[PDB]
């Protein structure tokens, strides 16, 4: 029963479909852009991460992702070996990939 | 009688609008005629009930398994 004369944004459908999102670091990373990259993740991200061991490693996992999924091309390359060496950890296994 | 049935006619009119429109969506989801037979019927039929049908295409634009 739609009592409500609705619209692309019923308030009842709406919490019924209310999936949001935020600028993911992706989107950086996917363009390329270093040091924005880091910065606004850790903006996003450092404070939100309530553990941080743990979603250092989870980032880390995701970069490498990020990495292997672009072998030929040059920029996205660079942008991967930078983003891990500004996250603290190894940059020899994206390398050797 | 026939000015009762005038505004039944309108309401006809939107019965008749009413089977094709579905008809045309009933086919669409599991898978056009239909489609336009009730919008060729929705060329000619009344005010509020045609807006009405609209709200409704409307909706069924934006209804999913829930709003199904």
């Amino acid at each position: 029963a739609w009592s409500h004369l609705p619209h692309f944004s019923s308030p009842d459908l709406v919490n019924k479909y209310a999936i949001v999102e935020r600028l993911n670091f992706a989107y950086y990373l996917h363009n390329g852009r270093p040091s924005f990259a880091f910065g606004t993740f850790l903006v996003q991200e450092l404070i939100k991460s309530k553990t941080p061991k743990q979603l250092i490693q989870q980032v880390g996992n995701e970069a490498y992702v990020i990495g292997l999924s672009s072998f030929h091309i040059p920029s996205i390359g660079a942008a991967c070996v930078c983003f891990l060496e500004l996250l603290g950890l190894d940059s020899l296994k994206l390398r050797v990939d | 009688e026939h000015l009762s049935q005038c505004q039944n006619l309108t309401l006809y009119q939107g019965f008749c609008a009413m089977k094709y429109a579905i008809y045309a969506l009933c086919v669409n989801s599991h898978q056009s005629t239909y489609l336009a037979r009730c919008q060729q019927y929705l060329c000619s039929i009344p005010d509020s009930l045609c807006l009405e049908l609209l709200e409704n295409i409307f909706s069924l634009l934006l209804i999913t398994s829930a709003d199904l």
